[PDB]
Protein backbone atom coordinates (compact mmCIF):
# COMPACT_ATOMS: atom_id res chain seq x y z
CA UNK A 1 0.00 0.00 0.00
CA UNK A 2 2.56 2.35 0.29
CA UNK A 3 3.87 0.91 -3.00
CA UNK A 4 4.44 2.43 -6.41
CA UNK A 5 2.36 1.64 -9.50
CA UNK A 6 3.67 1.70 -13.21
CA UNK A 7 0.60 1.71 -15.55
CA UNK A 8 1.86 1.16 -19.20
CA UNK A 9 0.29 2.17 -22.49
CA UNK A 10 0.84 -0.18 -25.66
CA UNK A 11 2.85 2.38 -26.98
CA UNK A 12 5.83 2.20 -24.16
CA UNK A 13 5.28 5.28 -22.23
CA UNK A 14 4.44 5.05 -18.27
CA UNK A 15 2.73 6.70 -15.89
CA UNK A 16 4.45 5.88 -12.45
CA UNK A 17 4.15 6.99 -8.86
CA UNK A 18 2.12 6.66 -5.27
CA UNK A 19 -1.61 6.50 -6.01
CA UNK A 20 -4.02 8.04 -3.88
CA UNK A 21 -6.98 6.79 -1.48
CA UNK A 22 -9.19 6.60 -4.92
CA UNK A 23 -6.68 4.29 -6.90
CA UNK A 24 -6.07 7.36 -8.99
CA UNK A 25 -2.51 8.62 -10.50
CA UNK A 26 -2.63 12.11 -8.19
CA UNK A 27 0.02 13.89 -6.40
CA UNK A 28 3.09 16.53 -6.39
CA UNK A 29 5.74 13.35 -7.22
CA UNK A 30 3.78 11.76 -10.26
CA UNK A 31 5.86 11.01 -13.38
CA UNK A 32 5.22 10.06 -17.29
CA UNK A 33 7.95 8.29 -18.59
CA UNK A 34 8.71 8.54 -22.20
CA UNK A 35 9.80 5.05 -24.25
CA UNK A 36 13.26 5.23 -23.28
CA UNK A 37 12.50 4.10 -19.96
CA UNK A 38 14.60 7.23 -19.51
CA UNK A 39 13.34 10.66 -19.94
CA UNK A 40 10.39 11.76 -17.73
CA UNK A 41 8.19 14.52 -17.24
CA UNK A 42 7.99 14.92 -13.03
CA UNK A 43 5.70 16.45 -10.95
CA UNK A 44 1.94 17.40 -9.91
CA UNK A 45 -0.29 15.09 -12.17
CA UNK A 46 -4.35 15.10 -11.36
CA UNK A 47 -5.74 11.47 -12.30
CA UNK A 48 -3.15 11.03 -14.40
CA UNK A 49 -3.11 14.29 -16.46
CA UNK A 50 0.15 16.24 -16.65
CA UNK A 51 -0.57 19.87 -14.30
CA UNK A 52 3.17 20.99 -13.96
CA UNK A 53 5.58 18.11 -15.01
CA UNK A 54 9.46 19.05 -14.96
CA UNK A 55 11.88 17.29 -16.97
CA UNK A 56 14.20 14.33 -15.60
CA UNK A 57 16.01 11.87 -16.33
CA UNK A 58 15.32 8.15 -14.20
CA UNK A 59 18.23 7.20 -12.68
CA UNK A 60 17.63 4.14 -11.32
CA UNK A 61 14.74 1.91 -9.79
CA UNK A 62 14.84 0.54 -6.52
CA UNK A 63 12.66 -2.05 -5.69
CA UNK A 64 10.59 -0.65 -8.14
CA UNK A 65 10.62 2.96 -7.41
CA UNK A 66 11.72 4.71 -9.81
CA UNK A 67 14.75 7.70 -8.69
CA UNK A 68 15.21 11.27 -10.78
CA UNK A 69 16.95 13.71 -11.42
CA UNK A 70 15.65 17.04 -12.82
CA UNK A 71 17.04 18.05 -15.81
CA UNK A 72 18.89 21.73 -15.14
CA UNK A 73 16.90 24.45 -17.28
CA UNK A 74 13.19 25.16 -15.60
CA UNK A 75 11.64 23.15 -18.38
CA UNK A 76 8.19 22.69 -17.72
CA UNK A 77 5.28 20.74 -19.40
CA UNK A 78 1.02 20.70 -19.25
CA UNK A 79 -1.53 18.62 -20.65
CA UNK A 80 -2.05 20.83 -23.53
CA UNK A 81 -4.35 18.94 -26.33
CA UNK A 82 -4.85 20.79 -29.86
CA UNK A 83 -8.36 21.91 -30.45
CA UNK A 84 -9.60 22.30 -33.81
CA UNK A 85 -8.11 25.97 -34.54
CA UNK A 86 -5.22 25.85 -31.95
CA UNK A 87 -2.31 23.46 -32.41
CA UNK A 88 -0.50 24.13 -28.73
CA UNK A 89 0.17 26.96 -26.43
CA UNK A 90 4.05 26.64 -26.18
CA UNK A 91 4.17 26.33 -30.29
CA UNK A 92 7.85 26.89 -29.91
CA UNK A 93 8.54 24.63 -27.24
CA UNK A 94 9.96 21.40 -28.39
CA UNK A 95 9.40 18.05 -27.11
CA UNK A 96 12.38 16.89 -25.25
CA UNK A 97 12.32 13.50 -25.95
CA UNK A 98 11.72 14.37 -29.63
CA UNK A 99 14.63 16.76 -30.04
CA UNK A 100 17.17 14.30 -28.65
CA UNK A 101 16.16 11.90 -31.71
CA UNK A 102 15.59 13.78 -34.78
CA UNK A 103 15.92 16.98 -36.99
CA UNK A 104 15.11 18.72 -39.72
CA UNK A 105 16.77 19.28 -43.03
CA UNK A 106 16.63 19.51 -47.20
CA UNK A 107 15.30 15.99 -48.30
CA UNK A 108 17.16 13.82 -49.94
CA UNK A 109 14.34 12.66 -52.18
CA UNK A 110 14.02 14.76 -55.14
CA UNK A 111 11.28 17.85 -55.44
CA UNK A 112 10.23 16.81 -51.45
CA UNK A 113 11.78 19.95 -49.97
CA UNK A 114 12.07 19.14 -45.99
CA UNK A 115 12.52 16.18 -44.04
CA UNK A 116 13.02 14.37 -40.96
CA UNK A 117 16.29 12.70 -39.96
CA UNK A 118 17.30 10.58 -36.99
CA UNK A 119 20.25 12.64 -34.95
CA UNK A 120 21.26 9.22 -33.66
CA UNK A 121 21.59 5.62 -34.61
CA UNK A 122 18.64 3.55 -32.83
CA UNK A 123 17.18 -0.08 -32.66
CA UNK A 124 14.01 -1.22 -34.80
CA UNK A 125 10.50 -0.41 -33.07
CA UNK A 126 11.87 2.74 -31.67
CA UNK A 127 9.26 6.23 -31.37
CA UNK A 128 11.31 8.82 -32.94
CA UNK A 129 9.07 11.48 -33.13
CA UNK A 130 5.27 12.53 -32.49
CA UNK A 131 2.83 13.87 -35.08
CA UNK A 132 0.65 16.62 -33.58
CA UNK A 133 -1.69 19.04 -35.52
CA UNK A 134 -4.88 20.54 -35.26
CA UNK A 135 -7.73 18.35 -34.84
CA UNK A 136 -10.55 18.51 -38.03
CA UNK A 137 -13.25 16.34 -39.21
CA UNK A 138 -12.73 13.80 -42.21
CA UNK A 139 -15.38 15.93 -44.05
CA UNK A 140 -13.62 18.89 -43.76
CA UNK A 141 -10.77 17.65 -45.20
CA UNK A 142 -12.22 15.73 -48.18
CA UNK A 143 -14.26 18.45 -49.13
CA UNK A 144 -11.37 20.43 -49.97
CA UNK A 145 -8.31 20.73 -53.07
CA UNK A 146 -5.26 18.76 -52.40
CA UNK A 147 -3.31 22.05 -52.35
CA UNK A 148 -5.01 22.07 -48.69
CA UNK A 149 -4.01 18.25 -47.70
CA UNK A 150 -0.60 18.13 -47.70
CA UNK A 151 0.27 17.75 -44.07
CA UNK A 152 -3.29 16.08 -42.70
CA UNK A 153 -3.15 12.88 -40.98
CA UNK A 154 -6.01 10.67 -40.00
CA UNK A 155 -6.40 10.00 -36.62
CA UNK A 156 -9.14 7.59 -36.35
CA UNK A 157 -12.43 7.62 -38.06
CA UNK A 158 -13.32 10.75 -36.36
CA UNK A 159 -10.32 13.09 -36.06
CA UNK A 160 -7.60 14.33 -38.90
CA UNK A 161 -5.12 16.02 -37.47
CA UNK A 162 -3.65 18.87 -39.75
CA UNK A 163 -0.55 21.14 -39.43
CA UNK A 164 -1.93 23.88 -41.37
CA UNK A 165 0.19 26.71 -43.03
CA UNK A 166 2.24 28.51 -42.22
CA UNK A 167 2.99 26.06 -38.91
CA UNK A 168 4.51 23.85 -41.66
CA UNK A 169 7.96 25.97 -40.84
CA UNK A 170 9.79 24.99 -37.85
CA UNK A 171 10.27 28.84 -37.05
CA UNK A 172 6.49 29.08 -36.43
CA UNK A 173 5.99 25.62 -35.09
CA UNK A 174 8.34 22.82 -33.62
CA UNK A 175 6.75 21.52 -30.60
CA UNK A 176 6.49 18.37 -32.84
CA UNK A 177 8.01 17.34 -35.66
CA UNK A 178 6.50 14.61 -37.10
CA UNK A 179 4.54 16.62 -39.82
CA UNK A 180 8.08 16.62 -41.82
CA UNK A 181 8.70 13.28 -42.46
CA UNK A 182 8.64 12.64 -46.14
CA UNK A 183 6.93 9.32 -48.07
CA UNK A 184 8.21 6.09 -49.53
CA UNK A 185 6.72 3.01 -50.69
CA UNK A 186 9.82 1.51 -49.05
CA UNK A 187 9.80 3.02 -45.75
CA UNK A 188 12.08 2.48 -42.74
CA UNK A 189 9.13 4.00 -40.28
CA UNK A 190 5.26 3.31 -39.43
CA UNK A 191 2.71 5.39 -37.95
CA UNK A 192 1.65 4.48 -34.65
CA UNK A 193 -1.07 5.35 -31.66
CA UNK A 194 0.96 7.29 -28.86
CA UNK A 195 -0.72 8.87 -25.65
CA UNK A 196 1.15 12.15 -25.12
CA UNK A 197 1.26 13.75 -21.58
CA UNK A 198 1.33 17.10 -23.66
CA UNK A 199 -0.21 16.45 -26.86
CA UNK A 200 -3.11 13.76 -25.48
CA UNK A 201 -4.08 10.89 -27.94
CA UNK A 202 -1.80 11.19 -31.11
CA UNK A 203 0.31 8.95 -33.51
CA UNK A 204 3.96 8.55 -33.53
CA UNK A 205 6.23 7.64 -35.71
CA UNK A 206 8.15 4.54 -35.01
CA UNK A 207 11.20 2.84 -36.51
CA UNK A 208 10.81 -0.85 -38.09
CA UNK A 209 14.03 -1.44 -38.46
CA UNK A 210 17.35 -0.16 -36.89
CA UNK A 211 18.48 3.37 -38.45
CA UNK A 212 21.45 5.29 -38.43
CA UNK A 213 22.37 8.62 -37.55
CA UNK A 214 21.50 10.75 -40.23
CA UNK A 215 19.17 8.81 -41.82
CA UNK A 216 16.20 9.83 -43.53
CA UNK A 217 13.21 8.99 -41.85
CA UNK A 218 9.79 7.86 -44.36
CA UNK A 219 6.78 6.82 -43.92
CA UNK A 220 4.10 5.26 -46.23
CA UNK A 221 1.97 8.16 -46.56
CA UNK A 222 -1.35 5.03 -47.36
CA UNK A 223 -3.19 6.83 -49.70
CA UNK A 224 -6.15 5.22 -51.07
CA UNK A 225 -4.87 3.53 -54.31
CA UNK A 226 -8.38 2.32 -55.62
CA UNK A 227 -10.74 4.48 -54.06
CA UNK A 228 -7.06 6.12 -59.84
CA UNK A 229 -5.72 6.86 -56.88
CA UNK A 230 -6.95 9.36 -54.55
CA UNK A 231 -3.54 11.46 -53.77
CA UNK A 232 -1.04 14.18 -54.82
CA UNK A 233 0.30 14.08 -58.04
CA UNK A 234 3.76 13.38 -56.84
CA UNK A 235 3.02 9.98 -55.48
CA UNK A 236 0.76 8.78 -58.07
CA UNK A 237 3.74 9.27 -60.24
CA UNK A 238 6.04 7.98 -57.60
CA UNK A 239 3.47 4.91 -57.34
CA UNK A 240 3.34 4.11 -60.85
CA UNK A 241 7.13 3.76 -60.81
CA UNK A 242 6.86 1.91 -57.67
CA UNK A 243 4.81 -0.76 -59.36
CA UNK A 244 7.21 -0.54 -62.05
CA UNK A 245 10.20 -1.84 -60.06
CA UNK A 246 7.88 -4.73 -58.77
CA UNK B 1 -9.51 10.69 -47.76
CA UNK B 2 -7.23 13.33 -48.47
CA UNK B 3 -5.41 12.24 -45.18
CA UNK B 4 -2.40 9.94 -44.37
CA UNK B 5 -3.01 6.28 -42.93
CA UNK B 6 -6.20 6.09 -42.83
CA UNK B 7 -7.40 2.42 -42.22
CA UNK B 8 -9.75 1.46 -45.17
N1 LIG C 1 8.15 10.95 -51.82
C1 LIG C 1 7.90 12.28 -52.02
N2 LIG C 1 8.13 12.89 -53.21
C2 LIG C 1 7.89 14.20 -53.41
N3 LIG C 1 7.39 15.03 -52.47
C3 LIG C 1 7.11 14.54 -51.24
C4 LIG C 1 7.36 13.12 -50.94
N4 LIG C 1 6.99 12.92 -49.66
C5 LIG C 1 6.55 14.11 -49.19
N5 LIG C 1 6.62 15.07 -50.12
C6 LIG C 1 6.27 16.50 -49.96
O1 LIG C 1 6.00 16.77 -48.59
C7 LIG C 1 4.64 17.11 -48.37
C8 LIG C 1 4.05 16.40 -47.15
S1 LIG C 1 4.65 17.05 -45.62
C9 LIG C 1 6.30 16.38 -45.48
C10 LIG C 1 7.35 17.44 -45.13
C11 LIG C 1 7.55 18.43 -46.28
N6 LIG C 1 8.52 17.86 -47.27
C12 LIG C 1 7.96 19.80 -45.81
O2 LIG C 1 8.95 20.37 -46.29
O3 LIG C 1 7.31 20.40 -44.93
C13 LIG C 1 3.93 16.76 -49.68
O4 LIG C 1 2.87 17.69 -49.91
C14 LIG C 1 5.02 16.87 -50.72
O5 LIG C 1 5.24 18.24 -51.05
CO1 LIG D 1 16.66 4.29 -26.94
CO1 LIG E 1 17.84 0.42 -12.93
CO1 LIG F 1 -8.25 18.05 -55.90
CO1 LIG G 1 5.39 29.08 -46.43
CO1 LIG H 1 11.42 28.20 -41.74
CO1 LIG I 1 17.30 -4.13 -38.21
CO1 LIG J 1 1.01 17.25 -57.14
Amino acid sequence: RHGVCWIYYPDGGSLVGEVNEDGEMTGEKIAYVYPDERTALYGKFIDGEMIEGKLATLMSTEEGRPHFELMPGNSVYHFDKSTSSCISTNALLPDPYESERVYVAESLISSAGEGLFSKVAVGPNTVMSFANGVRITHQEVDSRDWALNGNTLSLDEETVIDVPEPYNHVSKYCASLGHKANHSFTPNCIYDMFVHPRFGPIKCIRTLRAVEADEELTVAYGYDHSPGPEAPEWYQVELKAFQATQ
Amino acid sequence: SKSKDRKY
